[PDB]
């Protein structure tokens, strides 16, 4: 009567087409449903498949159903497609009560045409007792990790779009109220590109 | 009418304002595959081969609920047009050829039933019969009327006579179809 | 007095011909004895049978998900259930009981399926008239019955036989009677 | 389609809350779901045309009802810290096997031990680095929102009194200031990137504001510090030469 | 085992 989604979470690069699996072992299926869920938001309906052999399409998405499982084929994914894709089953076995899978957390990393990784020291606020450093313009292959240093806080990669210049960039923010807080060793726990710009 | 080698109803969903009452059945070539006892919340089979299937009684209660809603909507649509009572056709006949001192079953066929609410009792020599009496459910017809069959497991005697008493709203007096060997 | 009653019926009808090849789904929506709307797989949409049909037919035709979920029942209900019928109800073979009793009647008792062929023979000779066959009697307990009355003249030296053909029998069942 | 009220709900342990849900017009079936990190999307209870249809692994404290207007009410009593989850509502046409479920935006519940630990954010704007401007001709404004509890916040960037989305990115999830504490205060960062020339104009006004959801006027407060009511905290900066 | 036809709902 169970439903299983694989992988539990998936990391993809902009354009790298992949397929989300939804296996089921329930008896007498009468509907299979695919949903898209964003954090804090309600599940957004995608596709319904009433029998094996069925195939439905919605732009770069393709949902197919077979006697054993259902595939959600996501072709040339963009960072916009980053969500948790939920799968449900309605069958005689499960008294037609919808049985949802644990979802597949999708994350699509953007393509950086011209990477310029650098760590900059921002202008100290007159109100705040915090010093801020910013790791920006690095490529999507670079992974940022939390600081091991007491009272030092680092945020995860965040991509911003500047549609006026058909530009996009990744950035991590590092701050601390500690006196000995320097940018030169702020992302020490992260594997930063060997030739990252470190200004004076 | 539609011509086909085999005709099946999956299933016959029925709901009426009298009671109210419901009926869920499946039919194959005019024979009742099973019914769902809505009061008892149980699926009752009518073939030993079919008995191992797992049909949830909830699935019957679940469909009848939509019929309950649909009837309310059509009572409002028809400007509350009640069902017309029909005159039923009663026929009494034995299951196998009549032989004295040999077990035989009496069959009472009550055809052209509308609305599906009828009383079919058996009489031997005037008194009522409770033992060895069984019946089917309301079996569907293309004209959307019904028919129900009542059985009587008996031993026939030279002087034993039998009667099928049918009470319906379409009848002014209870109809009696006599039988004798 | 006549008690006030309002009836509603829904029938999910599958029509099977030439085995698995020809399949049709007809879902009938009935108020009392008046079928007001029906979906037909051969048609492709819900239709209004009577003037009480358009509020239902149009409403169910406006939504593609209602049409898709209904259209799917030709496979999820008809073809699905036929696979169960092939193993249960379509395998059911009950052989008949042939008896001759007094002009002369051939009682063919309790058989399955419905298909049958009763024939009288005069002396290795057919007998077309006078033959008064009853319609196929349905017993409702998954068995059938059929009685065939024959007007005869009892004459010296003729054997009367009742030839009955059925799919449960490899060869026809023959029962004879003499004067 | 499916609507739900309220959006945010901050409450104390032992309290009673009532959640509402208005289904799609034409739908006669309503489903209730509880979504938490460690249990996923779990079915609570279902209704059809004002009557109970199905019961899930629902608690005794949790009760529900479907009114003649077909809207539903999920009443949660003697609240516990564990009840802090996303409560989604779903709507179906007839509640049969082939019916497609349609979800609501969901109520977000947060059950705290006491309302004493509630803190609003400390918003601080940080002006771009002269090094970044000289290297990319692009200027990044960082906004820091710190020491708030719980995490019911909405951060926005405002250039010359109007909201902006271009060159803006906020962290999807806040950080924990004390990751070892279960009742830890949160921190959140956001960036606003503009061209060097745009930031260089002193006539350009930049403002980062955070909408904080807290205690309502009817809640009690006796502490010396100001009541952490649902409020707006903001930091601003003008363009430099 | 056996599957059933689901009736459509009126307004
Ligand atoms: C079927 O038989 C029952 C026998 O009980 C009938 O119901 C009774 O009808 C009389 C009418 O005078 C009432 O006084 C009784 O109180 C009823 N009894 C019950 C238990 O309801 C019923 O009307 C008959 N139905 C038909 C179609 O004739
Ligand atoms: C119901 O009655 C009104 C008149 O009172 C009429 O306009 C309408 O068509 C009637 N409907 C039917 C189906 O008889
Ligand atoms: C029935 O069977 C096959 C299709 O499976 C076909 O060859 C044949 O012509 C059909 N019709 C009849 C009348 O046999």
């Amino acid at each position: 009567d169970q439903v299983t989604q694989s992988p539990e979470a998936l990391r993809l690069q902009e354009g790298e087409s992949s397929s989300l699996n939804c296996s089921y072992t329930v008896s007498g299926l009468r509907g299979l449903f695919w949903y898209r869920q964003d954090p804090g938001k309600g599940p957004e309906f995608l596709f319904t498949l009433y029998s094996a052999g069925e195939e439905k399409e919605k732009e770069r998405l393709k949902a197919t159903l077979t006697k054993k499982e259902s595939f959600l084929h996501i072709t040339a994914p963009k960072p916009e497609d980053s969500a948790t894709y939920l799968c449900a089953v309605q069958a005689s076995g499960g008294s037609y009560i919808p049985t949802f899978g644990r979802g597949t957390s999708l994350i699509v990393h953007p393509y950086i045409q011209n990477p310029d990784p650098a760590v900059y020291q921002l202008r100290d606020s007159k109100s705040s007792d915090k010093s801020v450093c910013l790791f920006t313009d690095f490529d999507s292959q670079t992974n940022v990790s939390q600081s091991k240093d007491s009272d030092v806080y680092i945020t995860d990669k965040c991509v911003l779009d500047m549609r006026s210049m058909d530009f996009k960039s990744n950035s991590a923010v590092a701050w601390s109220n500690k006196s000995d807080f320097a940018c030169a060793n702020a992302f020490n726990n992260s594997i930063i590109p060997e030739d990252t710009f470190f200004p004076s | 009418d539609i011509v086909a080698d085999h005709v099946a109803s999956y299933g016959v969903n029925l709901y009426q304002s009298y009671g109210p009452s419901g009926q869920y059945t499946h039919e194959f070539d005019g024979d009742e595959q099973f019914y769902v006892d809505l009061g008892r919340k149980e699926t009752v089979w009518s073939l030993p081969v079919l008995r191992q299937f797992r049909f949830d009684p909830q699935f019957a209660l679940t469909n009848i609920a939509v019929l309950k809603h649909n009837l309310n909507s059509l009572i409002k649509r028809s400007n509350s047009t009640a069902a017309t009572n029909e005159v039923p056709e009663v026929t009494v006949f034995s299951k196998s050829p009549v032989t004295l001192g040999q077990p035989n079953i009496l069959i009472c066929l009550v055809d052209n039933i509308f609305p599906p609410v009828v009383n079919i009792t058996w009489l031997s020599n005037g008194h009522s019969v409770t033992e060895g009496v069984s019946e089917t459910s309301f079996l569907s017809k293309s004209d959307h009327s019904f028919f129900k069959i009542s059985y009587l497991t008996l031993l026939p005697s030279a002087e034993e006579s039998y009667d099928c008493k049918v009470e319906h709203w379409g009848l002014d007096k209870p109809l009696l179809k006599h039988w004798e060997p | 007095d006549s008690p006030e009653d309002f009836v509603y019926q829904f029938k999910g009808m599958c029509y099977f011909t030439n085995g698995t090849e020809r399949v049709r789904l007809v879902t009938r929506y009935i108020y009392n004895r008046e079928e007001y709307a029906r979906f037909d797989s051969d048609v492709g949409v819900y239709r209004a049978v009577t003037p009480l049909g358009p509020p239902a037919a149009e409403y169910w035709n406006s939504q593609k998900e209602v049409l898709e979920r209904t259209r799917a029942e030709l496979d999820t209900v008809c073809r699905h259930n036929y696979q169960l019928e092939l193993r249960t109800t379509l395998q059911r073979r009950v052989e008949p009981t042939v008896t001759i009793s007094p002009l002369l009647v051939c009682s063919v008792t309790d058989f399955y399926p419905a298909q049958i062929k009763v024939r009288w023979f005069r002396n290795d000779q057919e007998e077309t008239t006078g033959v008064v066959s009853t319609p196929l009697i349905r017993n409702g307990d998954w068995t059938f019955q059929i009685l065939v009355m024959l007007e005869m003249t009892p004459q010296r030296g003729d054997v009367y036989t009742c030839h009955v053909e059925h799919p449960s029998l490899q060869n026809p069942i023959i029962v004879e009677w003499r004067a | 389609g499916v609507t739900q009220t309220p959006k945010h709900l901050i409450t104390a342990t032992g309290q009673r809350v009532t959640l509402r849900c208005s289904p799609r017009s034409g739908d006669l079936s309503v489903y209730w779901y509880q979504q938490s990190l460690d249990q996923g999307l779990q079915f609570l209870i279902q209704y059809y045309n004002g009557e109970e249809r199905a019961k899930g692994n629902i608690l005794e404290r949790f009760s529900a009802q479907q009114f003649p207007d077909l809207h539903s009410e999920l009443n949660l009593s003697s609240l516990e810290l564990g009840d802090s989850a996303l409560y989604f509502c779903a709507s179906s046409n007839r509640g049969l096997g082939t019916d497609t479920q349609y979800f609501g935006p969901g109520t977000r519940l947060t059950v705290l031990e006491d309302l004493k630990n509630v803190f609003p954010p400390e918003v601080a704007v940080f002006e771009p680095s002269e090094a970044e401007i000289s290297h990319t001709q692009k200027a990044t404004l960082v906004c820091l929102a710190t020491g708030f509890f719980p995490d019911h916040v909405e951060l926005s960037w405002w250039v010359n009194g109007k909201e902006v989305h271009s060159g803006v990115c906020t962290d999807p999830q806040p950080l924990k200031e004390q990751p070892a504490l279960n009742d830890s205060r949160y921190a959140l960062s956001s960036r606003l990137r503009v061209s060097a020339t745009f930031w260089q104009n002193p006539r350009n006004h930049f403002r980062c504001q955070v909408q904080f959801y807290g205690l309502s006027e009817n809640d009690e407060w006796t502490q010396d510090r100001a009541k952490p009511v649902t409020q707006i905290v903001s930091a601003e900066a003008w363009g430099r030469a | 085992g056996p599957q059933q036809s689901f009736p459509e709902q009126e307004a």
